[PDB]
Formats: structure tokens, C-alpha cells, sequence
């Protein structure tokens, strides 16, 4: 009834969450999968209707919204702001996380361990025992995106290059210049710390971090299973498209899978059925593809609207919402692109070194109760002070520190002490 | 743009043979997406207009020579922040 | 004919050992065991805070301590009439089997 | 222009929401189903293809899906916090939820 | 084809309670893990737990 604990260090974390933003943009002709040269499979499907001018409408649509995901992740900043010459940032190393331009590709130290560690097949480019290149044909292409690999890092070094040098104030309004050691004490404002607990601690704040965003790199790596939820999206799309060009060679029902031997060991009449065994369990396999494509790309347009909210109350502000960005009070975030999605790393305080003591509601003085103004009331066994609720900062009780409001005998709880007045104290001399 | 083609086996077969008859002549250009035949590339850079593939955009831009000119995009302006 | 539900992975006993943990966490320290270490709290001055996190100041709390704990105490105590007595409060939850 | 209404009490309010988190967890055998097992059906299914190993891998998804959805709502604590033997608040009832 | 209709209704109705899970989880971390400042998230009033 009368115990508290309160914390006297503290800890900087580290930590990473990956999402998913696009996924794989294919294409089909109809004909060419279910027919091939025949042409009179061509002219016996005129009969089953547009049930083939429907299924380009919805694999055109499922594509031109992988690249709208793209863009409203990563498309939010107005210009393309560039971080100084002399990179001397209050002590604080950001060498893993910004560009290296040593490299051919200007990827960043973690940027580039993220790309050659995602293993795929899909391939826009024209230069096509081999790699599934070899559905490449039947009718099946795979389009290229329109920000290219280069053009989504260079949006990602402008995002990460406006925090470090003007914080929150780029995606408000103007970009305006603050030295990031103070920027810093204002983050520390926002999650209930006072700004000398930075000043006063700046040198171990900035090793903490320094040391942590140095083992994302191990982490991520070594741990060998973490992009693993952009690389079933590589893989659930490979067995579909495999499954579809594996599905030409069943019979439905026939004489055989070719339909040419058909037209070629039957007559007119007899054909004109084996062929329709065909020309059915095949517009039923890319009837199957496209409902099922339609299902899977609904729920990355979940992910990649999640990953957008996280960039703008995440990268471009402070949260107080809990556990969306990290778990501990936020800090900052800096983000990070990968293939198929992207990286947040995710800054927080973490309370530690805690000690016990004892509480009081409030403090009886003189037929007066005061109150605490912004912190909460402790003793050391003798001695009764003032502090602040998520660091020990010990202080006397006065009448600048406290509030009054009414006589001591409705508060269940209250203790006598003294509240030092500064004033008379001083008005003695 | 014939998407996914090199721009030579759509001049030697354009030279009977090709599908689609119907033909035509202007500045055939390889881009990754396929090969352009119809528009000019310029080596300046601006905002997307018509999107076609791979950092590739065109445009109806006048020259008042008005033709179709096909470029690379720009992400936006650069801004360097004063920062001491 | 061939069509089989599987049991779930969490019985019932140990979805209630994780509410439970949930509920004697936020009674006895707040909303610092989802931040980092737990710290204890007296209760009557967790909900002081909270009257400071919505714009009232804490003399209002302790000058209402019993008014406030009596309030409570009767609308935890007529949920069990509603959701019950109302026979299609929980028809989301059942809906769906 | 110059009138402003200032509350003189509260009330404390307690209301309830109720959210689904998970469904059944089912399977199916194709060929018991479809070729009622006893039968040499099971040698006309197969001209037909992975129309049967493509159903098997969809609700293996739904189903592990089912655990991952009530982990996330419910194993969010890190330790198993208990409350005090003894049992007073402040003057708050907690017996009905404890 | 009564199986292949099967899936795929269990497949759209899955998608709609992995929203209601993740609405319950949100919700689990900011109304009962902290005091939430967000209108109506957490009840009708102003917050407190």
C-alpha cells in the first residue's frame, strides 16, 4: 500500500521488423496456353465466350496495383535531401545504415547483406539445367517494376538523410536545421525524461547505441531465418506458376495431351470432343490462377499499407501508440530497403536498475496538503523528496515542486514533513 | 514496345516474319522492358507522364516539333540541409 | 468421409494462465511491465495518473477515492446481467461456428 | 460569444467489446471424398493432376494460421505475473475478472 | 468442383478473422498494455484502463 519502485539507469535497443510491400507482376495469352499453333482449338473456344478478355482485366489489375504499394511506401518525402560532407553527428555512428558510395550500387552496409541473402526467379530484364526462366514460355511473362532497385534506395537515402539532419520537422512542413545532439533530448521529452538526463549522460547514450546497431548486422545474418517473410512470397508464386505449366501436361479426359496426335489419329467428328476434354481443363487450371492471385495480392495490399503507416508515425515522427514501433518507449526509427519490402530499425529506452522505496499520496505541512506538480513523493527510510517517475533524480520538497489544495484530513495517506518556502527563508536576510 | 524482345530479331523478322502485319518506322531503342520503335530517347530527366517499365517514362513534348520522347524519371529535386 | 478437425495447439486452461498474467500485471505495476521490468505501484495512485493523462489533476482523485471505487465496483458488477440476460451479446463469437 | 459549459462530476463507465480471433482447424482426404475410397476410382483421378496435393497445401495454411492468430492476441507478457495472496486495492472489487 | 468451392470460401474467410486477430492485438497492446489518447479505440469517454 505504500511501496514503489523506480528506475536508475537506463538501456538504448536495437530492433527490426520486416514487412512485405509488392509482389510479382505476370501476364498470360490465353490462346497460346490452352491452343498453341492449332487453330481450330482457336476457333472451338470462340465458343466459351470472354471467359479470356476477363482474366487479362484482372491479372492487369493485380499489377498495376503492385506498383501503387511500392509508391506510397516509399514515395513520401518532397525533395531528395543529401547528408553534409563532414559526417561528425554528436558522436553517434550511422556508417551501417547510410549510403556507401565506395560500392557500385550506393546500398549501405546492412542494405547490401539484405540483397545477397533473398534468393529468387524474377526476371523482367530482356537477357531472359538452368532457373525457372523455363516457364518463359506458354504464355506466361513476368513484367519488370517501374522503380528499379537503385531508385527505391535513393528514396530511402533521403528519408534517412532528413531525420538525422532536421528530425520531424521535413514531413510537416519545411525542412528546418536543429544539432542532433538536441534533437535527441527532445525525443527524450516525449517519453517523460527531462533533457539534463542527456546532456549529463551523452558520451555512454551514444556508445549504448553505437554498440547495438553493430549487432543487427551478426543478427539478421548469422540467424539465418529472418527474411523469411519475403522469401515465401518469392517461393508460394514460383510453385503456382509451376503448377500451371505441369497442368498442360494432364488429359482431362482424352485420348491423349497432345492435341495434335488428336488431330492426327481421329477424324473431323471425333476430335471436335477430345479437343473440348482440352479446351475445358485448361480454362478451369487459368480460372484456378487468377482467383487465387487475386486472394494472395489482397493481403500484401494489407501489409504494404501497414508499412506506410509505420513510415510516416514511425520514421517521420514519435509514437506514443505501444508496441507499434518496438517494444520499450520509442526513440526513432530509420528505414531500410530490401527485395520485395522493407526494414525498420527501431530505437527505444528501456527502463533499468530499479530500486524500492516508499510512497505517499501527499505531504501535510501546515493544515495544508501539498501535492507533487510532476513527479511523485519517496523516502530513502529518513528523508522524504521529490522526483521524476521514470528516473531516480532525488530533490527537496518546496513550494515550487508542489501544489496545495485543502486541509489534511481527506487524503488517505498523507505523511507530515516540511515544504521548504524559498522566499522567507531568503526574506531573513 | 514489343515487351520482351532485343530490338534485332524485331528488325530481322520485320524484315520478313512478325504476327501482328501492320508495321512501322521511327527510332527503334532497347530499353529493359522490351524494344520502343516510335519515340525518341532524350538523356535529360523529369516527372512520369506514361509509365512503361524499368525507370522509363514518356511524353508528348514539343521540340514546334510536337512527338512522343521517352526518358529516364527523376525522384524529385535535391535539397542539402545546412546542418552545423 | 475423409474430412477431419484438428484439436488447437493452446487449451483453453493455459489461453486463461496468459489473461490472468495480463490482469494481475496491469493491477500491480501499470503499464511498465510492457515497457521493459515491472515496477510496483501503489493502486490508488496508478489511477491517479491516469486522471492526469486525460486532463484532471490528482487532488481530484483522492478528494473521491471512495466515490470513485464505489462507481466502479457497481458497473463491473451489472456486466454480468447484460451480456448474459441479453441472450445475443456474443453472436459475432458464434456466428463464425 | 462568451458562454462555456464546465463539468461538475463524472461518472465511471465500464462497456464491453467482444472480436473473434480464430476458426475451425480442418482437413480433407481427396481421394476417400472423391473416389469414396473403396473404389478403383483412384486410377481416373489421376489423369486429372495436382488438383488434389493443391487443396492439401491450402488449408495446411489456414490451419497453422488458426495458432499464429491466438499467439499474438494472448502470449504478449514475457513472465507469468501472479497477484498478492492478499487481496486489497484501494477499495476496487476485482473478484469478478480475477 | 464441390471441393475446389470449398477452399476457396475457407480462404476468403480466413482472410476476414487474421483482420479481427490483428484489431485484438492492437488493442491488447495500447488499451490494456498503456492509456490510449486515440477517440474511441478503447470505449466511449476518456480512457483509463
Amino acid at each position: 500500500n505504500n511501496s514503489i519502485a523506480i528506475p536508475t539507469n537506463f538501456t538504448i535497443s536495437v530492433t527490426t521488423e520486416i514487412l512485405p510491400v509488392s509482389m510479382t507482376k505476370t501476364s498470360v495469352d490465353c490462346t497460346m496456353y490452352i491452343c498453341g499453333d492449332s487453330t481450330e482449338c482457336s476457333n472451338l473456344l470462340l465458343q466459351y465466350g470472354s471467359f479470356c478478355t476477363q482474366l487479362k482485366r484482372a491479372l492487369t489489375g493485380i499489377a498495376v496495383e503492385q506498383d501503387k504499394n511500392t509508391q506510397e511506401v516509399f514515395a513520401q518525402v518532397k525533395q531528395i535531401y543529401k547528408t553534409p560532407p563532414i559526417k561528425y553527428f554528436g558522436g553517434f555512428n550511422f556508417s551501417q545504415i547510410l549510403p556507401d558510395p565506395s560500392k557500385p550500387s550506393k546500398r549501405s552496409p546492412i542494405e547490401d547483406l539484405l540483397f545477397n541473402k533473398v534468393t529468387l526467379a524474377d526476371a523482367g530484364f530482356i537477357k531472359q539445367r538452368d532457373l525457372i526462366c523455363a516457364q518463359k514460355f506458354n504464355g506466361l511473362t513476368v513484367l519488370p517494376p517501374l522503380l528499379t532497385d537503385e531508385m527505391i534506395a535513393q528514396y530511402t537515402s533521403a528519408l534517412l538523410a532528413g531525420t538525422i539532419t532536421s528530425g520531424w520537422t521535413f514531413g510537416a512542413g519545411p525542412a528546418l536545421q536543429i544539432p542532433f545532439p538536441m534533437q535527441m533530448a527532445y525525443r527524450f521529452n516525449g517519453i517523460g525524461v527531462t533533457q539534463n538526463v542527456l546532456y549529463e549522460n551523452q558520451k555512454l547514450i551514444a556508445n549504448q547505441f553505437n554498440s547495438a546497431i553493430g549487432k543487427i548486422q551478426d543478427s539478421l545474418f548469422s540467424t539465418p531465418s529472418a527474411l523469411g517473410k519475403l522469401q515465401d512470397v518469392v517461393n508460394h508464386n514460383a510453385q503456382a506458376l509451376n503448377t500451371l505449366v505441369k497442368q498442360l501436361s494432364s488429359k482431362f479426359g482424352a485420348i491423349s495431351s497432345v492435341l495434335n496426335d488428336i488431330l492426327s489419329r481421329l477424324d473431323p467428328p471425333e476430335a471436335e470432343v477430345q479437343i473440348d476434354r482440352l479446351i475445358t481443363g485448361r480454362l478451369q487450371s487459368l480460372q484456378t490462377y487468377v482467383t487465387q492471385q487475386l486472394i494472395r495480392a489482397a493481403e500484401i495490399r494489407a501489409s504494404a499499407n501497414l508499412a506506410a503507416t509505420k513510415m510516416s508515425e514511425c520514421v517521420l515522427g514519435q509514437s506514443k501508440r505501444v508496441d507499434f514501433c518496438g517494444k520499450g518507449y520509442h526513440l526513432m526509427s530509420f528505414p531500410q530497403s530490401a527485395p520485395h519490402g522493407v526494414v525498420f530499425l527501431h530505437v527505444t529506452y528501456v527502463p533499468a536498475q530499479e530500486k524500492n522505496f516508499t510512497t505517499a499520496p501527499a505531504i501535510c505541512h501546515d493544515g495544508k496538503a501539498h501535492f507533487p506538480r510532476e513527479g511523485v513523493f519517496v523516502s530513502n527510510g529518513t528523508h522524504w523528496f521529490v522526483t521524476q517517475r521514470n528516473f531516480y533524480e532525488p530533490q527537496i520538497i518546496t513550494t515550487d515542486n508542489t501544489f496545495v489544495s485543502g486541509n489534511c484530513d481527506v487524503v488517505i495517506g498523507i505523511v507530515n514533513n516540511t515544504v521548504y518556502d524559498p522566499l522567507q527563508l531568503e526574506l531573513d536576510s | 514496345l514489343y515487351q520482351g524482345v532485343n530490338c534485332t530479331e524485331v528488325s530481322v523478322a520485320i524484315h520478313a516474319p512478325t504476327w501482328r502485319v501492320y508495321s512501322t518506322g521511327s527510332n527503334v531503342f532497347q530499353t529493359r522492358a522490351g524494344c520502343l520503335i516510335g519515340a525518341e530517347y532524350v538523356n535529360n530527366s523529369y516527372e512520369c507522364d506514361i509509365p512503361i517499365g524499368a525507370g522509363v517514362c514518356a511524353s508528348y513534348q514539343t521540340q514546334a516539333s510536337q512527338s512522343i520522347i521517352a526518358y529516364t524519371m527523376s525522384l524529385g529535386a535535391e535539397n542539402s540541409v545546412a546542418y552545423s
